[PDB]
């Protein structure tokens, strides 16, 4: 869903989301913050209610003009696996750092499991 | 600085609110409206005092505010810039605090000082009125400035009568002169 | 009066006793605000499906400590 967000605080690596739209992302979803860099994906860890999510915050975390855009992947962060996956070095977000160009991947599964 | 200072969270608010009706002139005003606005929040008391339980939104405050200034088109505009903080700062629950702290930074810059005469059980109309005359006519009364002197009933307090006002007390009581008594007769 | 009904159009309409809405949740200790007929160290279940006992009763947060995983409480 385009739940839109601004980021209320960005205090050390740990950033906080505040998300206008009533709907609010659950926790262990991941939000992408479309940084002048790239991405930087987050993770909903808290919910410090008036809809204010309290995020960990992946890769590097300097550089966020307090109130960017952040919108709400839906989902915990989802690395891909397969048998295509052999033979990579893939980021802590899953994607190929070994240039070795996109991984083709069948199925796609949330890093958090019981 | 505004004479009379208010300690505290939700005093601050009234210092800040004072302080700033007092560079537009426009006090009493403010007092004025003040006194409105508490007024028909506490006439209307299921829905609307009762409903400034701390779980509201902040969309949903907005738009308790949005109620309150249409209840009624009179009110200072620093009030109701007033009431757009405390809703913004989400302690709109806390009104009424705001309200009596105006309230008792307002009768002070009136001039205006309360008093007590705490007492085992009421007193006369004519000890009332005795005692408020010697209090107003005394030094400790100032003068350009008012007395509202309120008998309060105390049973702990054995008898007497003990003035209170301007932090500054005259004990003259049974209850702690037999306390007193007690003690050097214990010695 | 209009005032009146656009505040009745705000209200909860919660029950306040057998009811509360979570107000701030994740570590996995919660807070409702509510329940304020919640027995001290009663299970009180949440409607996701976690159920989560009661430990503290604060003067206005009930704080329900949860006996499930996090991800189904928003």
């Amino acid at each position: 869903t385009p739940i839109t967000g601004k980021v209320t605080a960005v205090i050390g690596a740990i950033v906080d989301v505040h998300f206008e739209q009533s709907e609010l992302p659950a926790i262990l979803n991941a939000l992408e913050i479309k940084t002048p860099q790239g991405k930087l994906v987050l993770e909903v860890a808290q919910h410090l209610g008036e809809n204010t999510v309290r995020t960990i915050a992946m890769d590097g975390t300097e550089g966020l003009v307090r109130g960017e855009k952040v919108l709400d992947t839906g989902g915990p962060i989802s690395v891909p696996v397969g048998r295509e996956t052999l033979g990579r070095i893939i980021n802590v977000i899953g994607e190929p750092i070994d240039e070795r160009g996109p991984i083709k991947s069948k199925l796609r599964k949330p890093i958090h499991a019981d | 600085p505004p004479p009379v200072r208010l300690f505290g969270v939700e005093g601050t608010y009234a210092t800040a609110l004072y302080q700033a009706a007092a560079k537009n002139s426009s006090i009493d005003a403010a007092f004025q409206s003040l006194q409105k606005v508490e007024s028909t929040v506490k006439k209307n008391p299921k829905l609307g005092h009762l409903l400034l339980n701390p779980a509201l939104s902040l969309k949903d405050r907005n738009s308790v505010i949005d109620a309150i200034v249409e209840t009624h088109k009179n009110l200072d505009g620093y009030v109701v810039n007033l009431l757009k903080v405390l809703s913004e700062n989400n302690r709109l629950g806390c009104f009424e605090k705001i309200a009596s702290d105006f309230g008792v930074l307002n009768d002070a810059h009136n001039g205006l000082l309360k008093g007590t005469v705490t007492s085992a059980e009421p007193l006369d109309p004519k000890s009332f009125k005795r005692i408020e005359k010697a209090l107003s006519a005394s030094k400790l009364v100032g003068q350009g400035k008012s007395l509202k002197l309120e008998n309060v009933v105390k049973p702990e307090i054995k008898g007497g009568l003990i003035v209170e006002l301007g932090d500054k007390t005259v004990d003259l009581s049974i209850s702690t002169k037999i306390q007193k008594l007690n003690k050097v007769l214990e010695d | 009066s209009i005032l009146e009904e656009r505040i009745k159009g705000v209200s909860d309409e919660a029950n306040l006793n057998e009811t509360g809405r979570v107000l701030a949740v994740g570590d996995g200790i919660a807070r409702v605000f509510g329940l304020n007929n919640i027995q001290a160290e009663e299970l009180v279940e949440f409607s996701s499906g976690v159920k989560g006992m009661a430990l503290n009763l604060e003067p206005g947060q009930v704080g329900i400590v949860l006996f499930g995983s996090d991800r189904l409480v928003k």
